[PDB]
C-alpha cells in the first residue's frame, strides 16, 4: 500500500534535529 | 495556479477519469487542503523562515456591534465582531486584519489570552487589537469609542483551511468567482510537487483495493471481493 | 420479444420439423423450459455464480439493465403481535410473500428518548444467530439510533430487534417474475399459479439469453438417458 | 450489404443446392440467425466479452465504428409523481424503454440554495443499493451540487436521488437495433415485433462478422443433436 | 531553449508521442513549471549564492493611479498599481523595478509588511516603492508627488510562476511571440537535466498504469483493467 | 574534437543507427550540451579551479548605438550594443570582452547591477564595462564619450548553451563552418567520457521503453505495446 | 497486519531523545 | 504468532537510557 | 522453536549496563 502522512514528518524531524545539532556547534571565537 | 488545475492533475496522475469512480474530485479537495496546511507546519515551525506571498489569503469581513455577554448595563464593554465565522490562521506567517489597505492602519491580531488584558498602557488606548473566540468569530477591542463604527475589514494570513478562506475571499474587480475550482489554491509552487506526491501516495493503495461488491447481507472483504 | 416471438424462434433454434432429427415441444413444455431458464438465469445473476457474464446483483449496467423489472420496494407499519422473539425490544413484521430477496431494508424510528433525531432513518443489519448474543451488548454493531438487527424466522417474518420503537420498515426486494406461458393452459395446469397467457416483464436484452438457456434445458431434458 | 447481398452471401457461404452435403434456410430463419448473431455480438463487444475483438463498448476506434449507430441521446423534464422511493428528496424519471445499456447520464439541477451556480450540471452516478446508506450522508460520494444517485427500480424507471431540486435529465444510451428482416413476413409472424424488411443499421464492417456468426449459429441449430 | 524543446524532450523521454495519450503536454508543462520553482528553491533557499541571468525572467508592466480605499478625503495618499494582477516572485535573487533601462533609475521593491512604514526619513522621499499586494497587483508608493506620472514599468525577478510571467514579458524587436510554446524557459541548463529527470520520473509510473476502461456503470480499477 | 565526433559517440554507444529511430541525433545534441553546463558547474563552482582553454568559446559580436529608453533628450546618456542577443555566460570562467585582439584593450565585463553603478571613480572614467541585460543583448556604458564609436568587440567565455554560442562563432582563416556538426565541442577531454556516460545513461532506458504503437484511437502504454 | 500505535510513539520518543540531546550541546559563549 | 509484553518494556527501557543519558548533558554555565 | 529464559536476561542486563553508562556520566557542577 502507500500514505506518507507519518513517515514524512519523522524524516522532517530527523532533519530537524541534524538541523540544530550542526548549528550548535557554530562559534563566533575571540582572543585574536 | 488554480484548485482545478492542482484536482485534475492529482486525478491524472492516479487515472480517475470515469464518472464511476470511487474516488471522486471531493476526495481530492479534502486531501488537498488537509495536506497544505500539513506542508505548511512542517515547513515553517521548526525555525523561524520566510513565508511566500504564495502562501496567505485575503478574507473580507464585516463587523457588528455586540454586546460582552447580553444587554446589561454592567456586563462591560461592547465589541464589534465580523458577522460570519472566521477560519482559523496557522501560526507560522504575518496575519494582519487591515481596513481594505493592506498599507495603513493598524489594526492588531492577537492572541485569544493576550486580548483579556490590552490598552492598560496610556499609549496604547487607541490601537485596535484583534482575536478568534472559541465562539468561532472575530472579536475586536479597544479602549478607543471611535473603533465601534468601524464597518470593513480585511484580513491577510496563511489560513489552515484553505476552502474555507477561499470561501470568503474578498470581491475582485471582475467579480465573485462562485466555483471553488476556479478560485486560486494557496501554496507555493516549491510546495506544489510534494502536495502532489504524498495525495497521490494516500489514495494509490486504497485506488486498487477490493470492495464489499455483492449485495448478499454479507461482509465480503476478507475473501478479496 | 412477445410470446409468439418466443414460441417461433424457439422453434427455429431447435430446428423443429426439419428434414434432420430435431425435438418438437408442446407450448406447455416451451413455457416450462423458458419458465425454468428465466428464473436459473436471474438466480444465478443475482449470487454472481454466471460464467458468463460473472457478475453480481448491480455491479454493472447490464446486470441492472437485466434485472431492473423485478426490484420492488415495499412499506410496512402493522406489527404482528403473538410471537416469541430472542429480546424483549423485538417487533415482527410479515413479509409481501412475493419477495425472493431483499437488497435493500430500512426501519424508521418514533421514540421520545431520541431526543431531536426522531424519525431517524436506521439501517437494517441482517445479523446470524451467532453473532446475536455478543451484538446485543456490542455499542458499534448492535442495536441503535443508526442500526437495527433483523433475523428471518418461520412464515415469512422478519423480527427486527431495535433499542427504540420501531414505527415504520421500509425495504426494497427482489420480486417473483411473471413466468413465460406462451399459451392459455387448460384447466388444472399452471406454472407458478397462473394459467393463462404472461409475459416475460425483464428487458428485451435478457430474452435471447433466456431463449438459449431453455433451449439447452430442453435438449437435456430430452437427451440425459440416451 | 443489402438485405439481398446477406441472403446471397448466406446462401453462398453455407454452400446451399451444392453438391456436397450442406444447408438450405428460409428467408425466415436467415433473418432469425442475422438478428440473433447482430444482437449476440453487439452485447458481446459493449461487454468486452469478445475474445477476437477483447475491446468495450469505446475502448478502440474499431468498436467506435462498429456500435456507432446504436448510441442514442435523450432529453426529458417530467417526473413521475406516484412512486415509493427509499428518500424524501427522490425524483423518477421513465426511461425511453428502447434502451439497452446507459452509457451517459447527466442531470441539470435547478434550485435557489445553490445560489449563482444555478442550472449546473450534475454527474449521475449509479450505485448500488447497499450503498445507498452509507451514501446518503456521504459528502464526498453522496448527493451533492456536482452529483446525483441512480438507482434502478421497476416500470422502466431512474430513481434520482439528489440534495437539490432536478429539473431536467439527459441520457446517451445504446438503442435496440432494428432487426434484420430479409423479406416481409407473413402475418403473424415477426421479429422484434417488426413484419417488414429491415436492413441492419449498423456500418458495413460488422457486416460480415454478424454474417458469419449467423452461420455458425445455423450449423450448431441443425448440428447439435448429430 | 525554448518551452517547445523542455516540453518535446520530457514527451519523446516518456514516448508520449500518440495523440491518443493521456498525459498530454500540458501535464508536462505545469510539471515543468512547478518542478522549476521547486528546483530554484532548493538550490538557491539554503545559503546565498550566484544566480545566472537566465532564471531571471522579465515582464512589462503598466501603471495607473487608484484610491488607497475608494474616493474620498481622509482615506489616505493614492497609490499607482499595474494594470494587470503580478506574478509572485522568488525571495531567492535580486528583484528589480526599472523604468524600461535597466542601467538606470531607483524604484525599489520591498516587502508589503515593510512598505507600511516607509519613506519617514527625510533623504528617502523620493525613492519610489513597490509590493505585491494581497489583492494580486503590485502597489507603488512614495512621499514625492512626481511618482504619480509615471506610466510604464518593467520588472525583472526570479518569478513563482515562468508561464505567468511569459505571459506578461516585455515585447521584443521583432514583435510579441504569440505561442508560449516559442518562448525561452527560465532556468539554466545545469538544472535542466535535473529538472527532466524529475519530471519523467514524476509521469514514468503513470505512464504504465491501468485505467477505468470498460463503460460498465462500474469502477474497474481494482481489477487492473 | 568536433559536435561530430561526441555525437556519433553518443549514437554508436546507444547503436542508433537506422534512420527508423525514435531518438534523432538532435535529442543528442540537446542533452550534450546540457549535460556540458551540468557539469562544468558541477566540477567549477565549488570551489575556484583552474579553467581549462577548451572550455571557452569566442563569439564576435556587432555594437549599434541606442538610446537608454527612447529619443528624448533627458533620458540619459545613450549605449552600445550588440546587434543580436548574446548568450548567457556561466559564473565559473574567465570572461572577457577584447577588441578582436585578446592581448590587448580594457574592456570590463561586469554584473548586471554593478553596471548601474560604475566610472564615478574619476580614474575609472575612461574605462568600458558590460553586461547582458534581461533584454538579452550585451549593452555598454562608460563615461568617455569615443566609447560609441566601437564597432566590433569578441567575447571569450564559457557560454551556457554550445550551441548559441558556436552559431555565433568568429569567423575562421578559411571561412565561415555552416554545419554546426563540423564545428569545435567546448569541453576539456577529461570531462568527455563522464558526459557521454551521463548521456548515454539518460537515453538507454527510454531506447528500449514501449511505444503506443496501435493506431486505434486508444491509450497503450498500459498494456506495454 | 498493522497498527501503528506503538511505532509511532516509539519513534516519537526517539526522535524527542535526539532533539534533547542536539538542543543540551547550545551554549551562548564568552570571553570576548 | 504474536505478543509485545517483553519487547514493549525493553524498547522503553532503551529509549528510557537515552533520555537520562541525553539529559545527563544538560549544564547551565557559569564565567559571563 | 522457543524459550525467553536466557534471552530475556542478557536483554535485560545489556539494559541495564547502558543504564549504568547513562548515570555514570551525571554530575552535579560548581565554579557559579
Amino acid at each position: 500500500f502507500g500514505s506518507g502522512a507519518i513517515g514524512y514528518e519523522f524524516d522532517n524531524r530527523y532533519l530537524n534535529n541534524q538541523e540544530m545539532s550542526a548549528v550548535a556547534k557554530q562559534r563566533l571565537t575571540s582572543l585574536p | 495556479m488554480t484548485y482545478n488545475e492542482l484536482i485534475y492533475m492529482v486525478l491524472d496522475e492516479l487515472k480517475l477519469s470515469s464518472d464511476d469512480s470511487y474516488y471522486t474530485p471531493d476526495h481530492v479537495i479534502f486531501l488537498l487542503v488537509k495536506y497544505r496546511s500539513f506542508l505548511l507546519k512542517q515547513r515553517y515551525s521548526d525555525i523561524k523562515k520566510q513565508i511566500p506571498d504564495s502562501d496567505y489569503q485575503s478574507i473580507c469581513l464585516d463587523l457588528i456591534e455586540v454586546p460582552a455577554i447580553s444587554g446589561e448595563p454592567c456586563e462591560g464593554s461592547s465589541y464589534l465582531r465580523s458577522k460570519n465565522k472566521v477560519p482559523t490562521t496557522m501560526m507560522i506567517g504575518n496575519p494582519r486584519v487591515y481596513p481594505m489597505d493592506f498599507y495603513q492602519g493598524e489594526i492588531t491580531y492577537i492572541s485569544r489570552d493576550r486580548m483579556r488584558y490590552v490598552g492598560y498602557n496610556k499609549f496604547l488606548r487607541n490601537i485596535i487589537y484583534c482575536s478568534k473566540a472559541p465562539d468561532g468569530y472575530l472579536y475586536f477591542k479597544s479602549w478607543n469609542p471611535q473603533f465601534l463604527h468601524l464597518e470593513k475589514v480585511s484580513f491577510n494570513a496563511i489560513f489552515e483551511d484553505a476552502k474555507e478562506a477561499s470561501e470568503m475571499a474578498c470581491p475582485e474587480e471582475n467579480g465573485t468567482i462562485c466555483k471553488l475550482e476556479d478560485k486560486e489554491f494557496p501554496i507555493e509552487d516549491a510546495l506544489v510537487p510534494p502536495l502532489i506526491e504524498l495525495v497521490v501516495k494516500e489514495l494509490r493503495g486504497p485506488e486498487y483495493s477490493p470492495k464489499d461488491e455483492d449485495n448478499n447481507a454479507k461482509d465480503d472483504l476478507p475473501d478479496a471481493r | 420479444m412477445t410470446n409468439k416471438e418466443f414460441s417461433d424462434g424457439f422453434s427455429t433454434l431447435l430446428n423443429s420439423f426439419g428434414i434432420t432429427p430435431n425435438i418438437t415441444l408442446d407450448e406447455y413444455e416451451k413455457s416450462t423450459f423458458l419458465t425454468n431458464a428465466q428464473e436459473q438465469l436471474i438466480i444465478d445473476i443475482y449470487s454472481g455464480r454466471n460464467i458468463i457474464y460473472g457478475k453480481s446483483f448491480e455491479q454493472t449496467e447490464e446486470i441492472r439493465r437485466y434485472l431492473s423489472n423485478l426490484v420492488e420496494t415495499y412499506e410496512t407499519s402493522t406489527k404482528v403481535t403473538g410471537k416469541l422473539g430472542l429480546s424483549k425490544d423485538s417487533v415482527f413484521f410479515e413479509i409481501p410473500q412475493d419477495t425472493w430477496f431483499i437488497t435493500y431494508e430500512v426501519a424508521f424510528l418514533k421514540d421520545s428518548r431520541l431526543g431531536c433525531l426522531d424519525g431517524i432513518e436506521a439501517s437494517v443489519v441482517p445479523l446470524p444467530q451467532d453473532d446475536l448474543y455478543r451484538a446485543k451488548d456490542n455499542p458499534f454493531r448492535g442495536p441503535s439510533k443508526d442500526r437495527v438487527l433483523r433475523l428471518d424466522i418461520k412464515s415469512d417474518l422478519a423480527e427486527l430487534i431495535s433499542k427504540y420503537n420501531v414505527d415504520k420498515y421500509l425495504m426494497r426486494y427482489i420480486s417473483q417474475p411473471t413466468p413465460i406461458i406462451l399459451v392459455d393452459l387448460p384447466d388444472g395446469l399452471s406454472i407458478n399459479g397462473v394459467s393463462t397467457e404472461s409475459e416475460c416483464e425483464l428487458n428485451p436484452v435478457v430474452h435471447r439469453a433466456i431463449l438459449e438457456r431453455a433451449v439447452q434445458l430442453a435438449i437435456i431434458s430430452k437427451t440425459q438417458l440416451t
